[PDB]
């Protein structure tokens, strides 16, 4: 992450690997390594390369939540926050965030039912959130032509390949002069 | 046993129309409960419980003199009945099962027929049915099937239904209590006071901060179908108005600036400020009448209060 803009792999800029807790019982693997950057110092290139790791062993708990109103009510749950949950026969009694909460309020504004979800917003969201970046991303461009598409970056790509030939060329007759 | 009939424009009873009836039989309403099983828990949480829906039934025949009316008539009480139109039908009933008294068979006090070829049972004035209670019914019809039996009699099966609210409708407001200039409406199922002018019939007070109500409805009036309405001179000018209610809920009026003599119309969910233009955006709050004491809590000891509604009854 320090290299400069032009060199993109001759890896110069703080060049390192790093690793988590849990590694040394797993073992060998690693993720898309930290490639782009501008960064500086190396106090930044360990902080984003554990948050690059631990982002990535997901837990998504969609669980559902049920009201109590004549019980229990200094619980109407809100995003951000902290929750002691409990699961006896699960393995369970950490405490986690919320991360998406779902209200639905009839008449007088009594609640009926909540869902959220907890850590990460789910697996599914995610997938459709990528799902509907692709397909709005797509149809904002222009470039885009279904029969044969590349002409659009195959043209571009050699005429930037083609100005590189003829910069060499400028740059052998300079030298030369 | 006439199954009278208010439609929009209309007043309708079937045995002005040829039409006995066998009984009415008033289902309940039908509670729709909300239940929530816990997974593991041997019990069930209550989300909610509500009354939906007062179906009626009521078998009519009808007998004529003759095979081909049979005809006419049904359509008759199709064309009678058979409304999709909200209608209001109050039931009746008898007092006594009539029977013919005594007479001499002396070419003389002979035995009366009615139009319908029967005996008229009903001698004296004091006879026929009557509205046996001060309530009516919102409702609308449903399929019908004519079996007939033998000569002219034929059945029907009628097999009414509510329309909006599963409850027993009150007719007549709270005021006609207390004027009592319309007669009729009020039957000894609502238990009175004959004290006109007392506790517990009067809805109209003046210069008070304070004062106590008795609603006689036992199913209560949170519903803002029903037809609660109030109205209030404030008596005193403030910048906030504030009014408390048991069984109810708090109400406040907050941002808004009053004068004394301007009047408020405190309709269901809805504040007229001074009759039109309404300003409702102040702590939408609607008030609730369960039954029996409702006691309210102004704060500035309004000159006049006074609501008119609507008992209804489950």
């Amino acid at each position: 992450g320090n290299y400069s803009g032009e060199e993109t792999f001759e890896h110069a800029g703080l060049v390192m690997e790093a690793r988590s807790a849990l590694a040394e019982i797993y073992g060998d693997i690693h993720a898309e390594p930290f490639k782009d950057g501008k960064v500086t110092d190396q106090e930044t290139m360990d902080k984003e390369l554990q948050s690059r790791l631990k982002k990535s062993l997901k837990q998504s708990l969609s669980l559902d939540f049920l009201v109590l109103r004549e019980s229990y009510p200094e619980a109407d749950p809100q995003p951000g926050d902290i929750v002691q949950i409990k699961s006896t026969k699960l393995g369970l009694n950490d405490l986690v965030r919320i991360v998406q909460v779902k209200t639905i309020r009839g008449i007088n504004n009594v609640i009926v039912k909540q869902d959220v979800t907890l850590g990460e917003f789910n697996r599914e969201q995610r997938y459709m959130k990528k799902v509907n970046t692709a397909a709005n991303y797509v149809s904002g461009l222009n470039d885009v032509n279904l029969s044969n598409p590349s002409k659009a970056a195959e043209n571009l790509k050699s005429k930037v390949a083609s100005i590189a030939k003829s910069t060499l060329d400028l740059m052998s007759r300079t030298d030369l002069i | 046993d006439i199954e009278l009939t208010k439609k929009d424009g209309t007043v309708i009873k079937l045995s002005e129309y040829g039409f006995i009836v066998n009984d009415i039989v008033i289902d309940s309403m039908q509670i729709n409960t909300k239940y929530q099983d816990k997974e593991n828990m041997n019990g069930r949480i209550l989300m909610g419980s509500n009354y939906i829906s007062r179906d009626i039934v009521v078998p009519c025949f009808c007998k004529v003199k003759n095979r081909s009316d049979i005809a006419y008539m049904r359509d008759m009480l199709y064309s009678l009945t058979t409304d999709i139109e909200p209608m209001y039908l109050r039931e009746i009933r008898r007092k006594e099962e009539l029977n013919y008294r005594f007479t001499q068979p002396t070419s003389d006090d002979y035995v009366k027929l009615d139009k319908n070829n029967f005996p008229d049972y009903e001698y004296s004035r004091h006879d026929q049915q009557i509205y046996v209670n001060g309530k009516q019914y919102k409702v609308i019809f449903n399929g019908v099937i004519n079996p007939k039996q033998k000569g002219n009699k034929v059945s029907f099966e009628l097999k009414f239904e509510t329309t909006e609210l599963p409850y027993g409708e009150s007719i007549g407001t709270s005021l006609e209590l207390e004027e009592n200039k319309k007669v009729g409406l009020w039957s000894f199922d609502f238990n009175i006071d004959w004290h006109a002018g007392g506790d517990k019939r009067k809805y109209t007070f003046e210069n008070l901060s304070k004062g106590t109500v008795y609603y006689h409805g036992s199913a209560p009036n949170d519903q803002f179908n029903m037809y609660k309405k109030i109205t209030i001179i404030l008596g005193e000018d403030t910048e906030s108005f504030v009014w408390n209610l048991t069984h109810a809920e708090i109400m406040k009026i907050e941002g808004i600036k009053l004068k004394a003599g301007d009047r408020i119309v405190y309709d269901s969910f809805r504040v007229y400020k001074n009759g039109v233009e309404i300003s409702t955006e102040t702590n939408i709050s609607q008030p609730k009448f369960k039954y029996g004491a409702n006691k309210f809590e102004f704060n500035q000891t309004v000159q006049k209060v006074q609501f008119d509604l609507k008992f209804y009854y489950k």
